[PDB]
RNA sequence: GCUUUACUGCAGGCUGUCGCUGAG
RNA sequence: GCACGGAGGCGAAGAACCAUGGAUUUCCGAAUGAGAAUCUCUAACAAUUGCUUCGCGCAAUGAGGAACCCCGAGAACUGAAACAUCUCAGUAUCGGGAGGAACAGAAAACGCAAUGUGAUGUCGUUAGUAACCGCGAGUGAACGCGAUACAGCCCAAACC
């Protein structure tokens, strides 16, 4: 049973994101869909997702830009891990 | 060209492949990429 | 390592499958460490928390869950 | 006294004959529209059939082939031959239509085996033969004693390989003495000379 | 078909039909086409029945020219499991024959009559 | 490789005959 | 692990390692729900069959394997100092199919002709003999015998 999410994406570009719009990137499973990304995002640190961006990647992986709503802060999720 | 998904995923894995030996490799072995390929002088599969 | 056999079988099923969502999780957050580049780890257990839950999943299927 | 089943075989001794003459004019003329090969509930000759085997149980299964009369349907040679090798038209095959009709049934049945056929007729252009193939994983079948050994996993496929009654006289097997120095005990180890 | 060569009516079948269950239940009964057959030549019987739905006819071909050699009466059935059924079989019978009925001598003689007379 | 009234054969076409094929 | 690095970890809760058995076992692949350059689309023995509770309910087939084996299709260079029959050769190669080995096999045999042998392979021999052949070049057995191993049975029908 593969999971979906793989691990955070941590790049400069990542945490420009994750300060500036309050969205959280990952290395997910390429077989995830942006819905069961989502869903998945909510359930580990719980959170509210507001939008799903994909993208398959030259490194054979699929990266996820998931939006948070101005409820959660992006900043503090990804610094307790 | 279009690459279909699993195209991708070979070129991903040929670009991967076109890394070097790490440098603890050479100590541990107490002394090459055979596989070393360019975009230009080579041709991949496909 | 730190996780047994025997404690393992002397779980319930319902504490092997919290065990398991438990470990899981702190496999996540050290792949998340290395992929930070974090250098707090410890080699060692990002590598036994692979077995332990392989343990885990093997008693699972070998109780009957 | 005589058993019925010895009237079916004496009508078929001249089939061009009596009531059997009359049936087969009205037969073939269904037959011509059927396809090459259609399984019958019952066998055309039972007393044949019984003889080769046939008995009214489950597993046991009988088929009508048609097979196109005449010599080898061969393609004249693309490249350089000397004249021994340039014929066409006399050059007839190594197998009788017979057998041919057998591999085609069993193809048609590729879980059954073939256990025997007989002939059926035939009109000007086209020859028929019924058949008798056996379903080798039914139990019906493991357990009777005059057919189990058919279940065997060296039987699979057995009329591809000359196995058959048809297939074992159509390689020169049937003398034992004089004559078959080059058949016995097969075509092959023989150089295929026979 | 090919061996009937007259065709019997649905009324007459019926009574040769009623004279076959009540023979089995009397009298003795062959059921079959080779016990069928065997009887006609030992000359043991006295009616023989012959369904007209058999398939191959070469089953029963022989039946018709066998029985007049032979002086043994014969009749038409147009279903095969009728006769069986009539012979008491679970089963259909291709052929049967009375051999010996039993308390039905007068409808199968009757019977028989009404036969030759439909020539 | 090519040619032809070179040698020898092989397709193909025409034609007879047998089978398919029966009744007066 | 190969592989002698750095860091770190595991092992007396007896690890490593080895044997046996079990668990896990992505996608494509006979590839089988449909399609596709290993991915995708909306519950699947696809297809052909047997049985059948006539419902894919129960089953079979498919593809692989170094060669060996069985059944089919079947050349030419070459030899003949040319070449056509012949030869190369039923070879190369092709189609189909089984097994651990295949195939053959209990006489409508043999025919050292006999007051004789007694299923079948195979090995040695019989023998380059008999036989074939522009009677050229070439091709080429068998019975028997000495061995190996041995094993003989079941239906159809008659009568029920
Ligand atoms: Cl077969
Ligand atoms: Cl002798
Ligand atoms: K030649
Ligand atoms: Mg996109
Ligand atoms: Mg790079
Ligand atoms: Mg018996
Ligand atoms: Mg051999
Ligand atoms: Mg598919
Ligand atoms: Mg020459
Ligand atoms: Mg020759
Ligand atoms: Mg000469
Ligand atoms: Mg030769
Ligand atoms: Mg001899
Ligand atoms: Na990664
Ligand atoms: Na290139
Ligand atoms: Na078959
Ligand atoms: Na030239
Ligand atoms: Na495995
Ligand atoms: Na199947
Ligand atoms: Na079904
Ligand atoms: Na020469
Ligand atoms: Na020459
Ligand atoms: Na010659
Ligand atoms: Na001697
Ligand atoms: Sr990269
Ligand atoms: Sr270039
Ligand atoms: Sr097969
Ligand atoms: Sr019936
Ligand atoms: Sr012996």
């Amino acid at each position: 049973s593969w999971d979906v999410i793989k691990h955070p994406h941590v790049t400069e570009k990542a945490m420009n994101d994750m300060d500036f719009q309050n969205k959280l990137q990952f290395a997910v499973d390429d077989r995830a869909s942006k819905g069961e990304v989502a869903d998945a995002v909510e359930e580990q640190y719980d959170v509210t997702v507001e939008q799903v961006n994909t993208q398959n990647t030259m490194d054979g992986e699929k990266k996820a830009v998931v939006r948070l709503s101005e409820d959660d802060d992006a900043q503090e999720v990804a610094s307790r891990i | 060209g279009k690459k279909s998904k699993a195209t991708k995923k070979r070129l991903a894995k040929l670009d991967n492949q076109n890394s070097r030996v790490p440098a603890w490799v050479m100590l541990k072995t107490d002394r090459r990429n055979h596989k070393r390929r360019h975009w230009r002088r080579n041709d991949t599969d496909e | 390592t730190v996780l047994h056999v025997q404690e393992i079988r002397d779980m319930t099923p319902a504490e092997r499958e919290a065990e398991l969502d438990d470990l899981k999780t702190e496999l996540l957050n050290a792949r998340a460490v290395q992929a930070a580049g974090g250098a707090p780890e410890n080699p060692g257990r990002i590598k036994e928390l692979r077995k332990a839950i392989a343990r885990i999943k093997t008693i699972q299927g070998e109780e009957g869950d | 006294a005589r058993s019925a089943y010895s009237y079916i075989r004496d009508a078929w001794e001249n089939p061009g004959d009596g009531q059997l003459a009359e049936l087969q004019w009205q037969r073939q003329q269904e037959w011509r529209n059927e396809g090459a090969v259609e399984r019958i509930e019952r066998p055309t000759r039972l007393d044949k059939a019984r003889s080769q085997g046939y008995k009214a149980k489950q597993g046991v299964i009988v088929a009508r082939v048609s097979v196109r009369k005449g010599s080898a349907r061969k393609r004249r040679h693309k490249a350089g031959r000397r004249s021994k090798r340039q014929g066409v038209t006399r050059i007839t095959r190594r197998k009788d239509i017979q057998r041919v009709a057998e591999e085609r049934a069993s193809r048609t049945f590729p879980n059954l085996r073939v256990l025997n056929s007989y002939s059926v007729g035939q009109d000007g252009r086209q020859k028929w033969h019924e058949v008798i193939l056996i379903d080798p994983n039914h139990p019906a079948i493991q357990n009777d004693d005059d057919l189990s050994w058919i279940c065997a996993d060296d039987q699979a496929d057995r009329v591809f390989r000359g196995l058959t009654g048809a297939g074992r006289r159509n390689r020169g097997l049937s003398g034992k003495g004089k004559g078959s120095e080059k058949t016995r005990p097969s075509l092959r180890s023989n150089g295929g000379k026979a | 078909p090919v061996y009937v060569d007259f065709d019997v009516p649905a009324d007459l079948e019926d009574d040769a039909l009623e004279a076959l269950e009540v023979a089995r239940d009397t009298g003795a009964v062959k059921k079959g086409t080779n016990e069928t057959t065997k009887s006609i030549e030992r000359g043991s019987a006295e009616l023989v029945f012959v369904a007209e739905d058999v398939q191959p006819e070469e089953i029963v071909m022989h039946i018709p020219e066998l029985a007049d050699e032979k002086g043994v009466p014969f009749i038409f059935v147009e279903q095969q499991d009728d006769l069986g059924h009539a012979a008491g079989l679970e089963v259909g019978s291709a052929a049967a024959a009375v051999t010996d009925a039993g308390e039905a001598d007068a409808d199968v003689e009757d019977i028989a009559d009404k036969v030759e007379e439909l020539r």
